[PDB]
């Protein structure tokens, strides 16, 4: 995603930047998310839904 | 060294007025008692009166039915004065049935073993065209002072019965109160005095009965007037919510389908911090789930941000 | 620009509370200031209140 | 572009539109207060750039 | 049907003669009631020796 960066970038271009690359960073991304779902963490960002 | 006052003769005259009298009062206590009474009695009362209130073919106070000469906004403020006992029960549903060209009085309701209709003319509408015919579910409970219809819609959660229409609640049986504290001379006494309570009920109290739970409500109050332990509260409660709040909202607000609806009902499961922890497996075991039956319970949880199945070694927490 | 339009008419019942404007006809205005108890209301020798 | 009154309103639940019906149109007959929906609208306005 | 009785009463004592003592929350006109009716015994009809 865009933050505290310019631009936003391709998950591939993610990959080669940690040398461990590929189908790696895409379930990285996924359990983070995942981990940020349910809640301690869920709570706060929840709230900002309208 | 002080006396106590009783009550010798209760002098009904009407159905709705009677002199009630006090006689062993001493030196003043007349008008003590006479005006702490007053004020309790007009007041803190229990009551019934009707609380809501569906007709036939009617949607909103505002509207007319056919071949009636009252509009439902004057048959609702006919109601709020319906005069009505009743005994076991807290909140009753009568029901209204009348055809043809003629007056329908509260005889014409149909009488529950507890309901009795202290005043039986008292007009709720006219009918008017031969086949013109009305039916109501009028609904009293029974509470204590002004319960006004607006203060009624707070505690929401689906009263959408769009026919009900709420009338304000009248719940008290006092009119109107008038103490005279005349002396009354017990043969041998200084100087002691009467108390007539004149008084006005609607006909659904009997005197004594009343002016009995009055002076019991004095006490109640007076009774923490006795000692007065300086008394305050705990507080600080607490500041520590574990879980995101989501999880203590009904299964309703989860919008789903009706098979799905009263299955979570069966297979025990309220709150969704219980359909939040039952996995996949847990689910074609349970009465009537299948393939088109279970799709929809994996969608109405992601919009929300949940899943299926996981656990939380702590629910729920405490009090 | 327009296309069609929704005309809803709402029937609001207003009470009486503290801040309306009431006179009577000789030129007495006065704003109800507290609503008072049956309670407490001045009554006669005959129990009536006012 | 042009608006429609349908009843399809981003980020609402259920609980508005039981006051509506399949059209978007509040029903007649419901007592309502402040914040109800009496009529769902919605207008045009695509690529929001968040 | 049930009532209200009070919670929170602070007696707060000037001299050991004088005590002024608040109490609530009284129902609506129990504060009235219960006042004069006890000022009237306090005052007139409390055994003393003089």
């Amino acid at each position: 995603f865009g933050i505290d960066m310019n631009t936003d970038y391709t998950l591939e271009e993610v990959g080669k930047q940690f040398d461990v690359t590929r189908e790696r960073i895409r379930q990285i991304e996924a359990k983070a998310l995942r981990k940020l779902r349910h809640p301690s963490r869920s709570e706060v960002l929840r709230s900002f839904l309208d | 060294e002080f006396l106590k006052p009783r009550l010798v003769d209760i002098e009904q005259v009407s159905s709705t007025h009677a002199k009630v009298t006090l006689e062993p009062l001493e030196r003043g206590f007349g008008h003590t008692l006479g005006n702490a009474l007053r004020r309790i009695l007009l007041s803190s009362m229990p009551g019934c009166a009707v609380t809501e209130v569906e007709i036939d073919g009617v949607l909103h106070e505002y509207s007319t039915k056919e071949g009636v000469q009252e509009d439902i906004l004057e048959i609702l403020l006919n109601l709020k004065g319906l005069a009505v006992r009743v005994q076991g029960k807290d909140e009753v549903i009568l029901t209204l049935n009348k055809s043809g060209i003629g007056p329908v009085t509260a005889a014409d309701i149909t009488h529950d073993g507890d309901v009795e209709i202290v005043k039986p003319q008292h007009v709720i509408c006219h009918l008017t065209d031969e086949n013109a015919s009305i039916s109501m579910r009028i609904k009293v409970q029974r509470g204590r002072g002004y319960v006004p219809a607006s203060t009624r819609i707070h505690s929401e959660e689906d009263e959408r019965p769009i026919g009900r229409l709420l009338v304000d609640a009248c719940y008290s049986p006092v009119e109107r109160i008038a103490y005279n504290v005349e002396a009354a001379r017990v043969e041998q006494r200084t100087d002691l005095d009467k108390l007539v309570i004149e008084m006005e009920t609607n006909g659904t109290i009997d005197p004594e009965e009343a002016i009995r739970r009055a002076a019991t409500i004095l006490a109640e109050q007076l009774e923490a007037f006795v000692d007065l332990r300086d008394v305050r509260q705990p507080e600080v409660k607490e500041e520590k919510p574990e879980f995101d709040p989501i999880l203590l909202r009904p299964v309703d607000d989860l919008e789903l389908t009706v098979r799905s609806a009263n299955c979570l009902k069966a297979e025990a499961i309220h709150y969704i911090g219980d359909l939040v922890q039952r996995t996949e497996v847990e689910l074609l075991k349970t009465p009537n789930l299948g393939k088109k039956s279970l799709t929809e319970i994996k969608d109405v949880l992601a919009s929300r941000g949940l899943s299926l199945g996981m656990r939380l070694e702590n629910w729920p927490p405490a009090s | 620009g327009v296309l069609k339009i929704v005309k809803v008419y709402l029937a609001v019942k207003r009470r009486i509370q503290p801040g309306d404007k009431m006179a009577g006809r000789h030129g007495n205005k006065g704003v109800i200031s507290k609503i008072n108890p049956i309670e407490d209301m001045p009554y006669d020798e005959n129990g009536t209140p006012v | 572009g042009p608006e429609e009154i349908t009843a399809d309103i981003p980020n609402v639940g259920e609980a508005a539109l039981s006051k509506l019906d399949e059209s978007g149109i509040v029903y007649i007959g419901a007592e309502v207060t402040g914040g109800d929906i009496l009529v769902g609208k919605v207008t045009p306005k695509g690529e929001t750039q968040l | 049907t049930e009532f209200l009785k009070p919670r929170l009463v602070d007696i707060e004592q000037v001299s050991s003669t004088h005590a002024k003592v608040t109490l609530e929350p009284l129902e609506r006109g129990f504060g009235h009631t219960l006042g004069n009716a006890l000022r009237r015994i306090l005052l007139s009809s409390m055994p003393g020796c003089a």
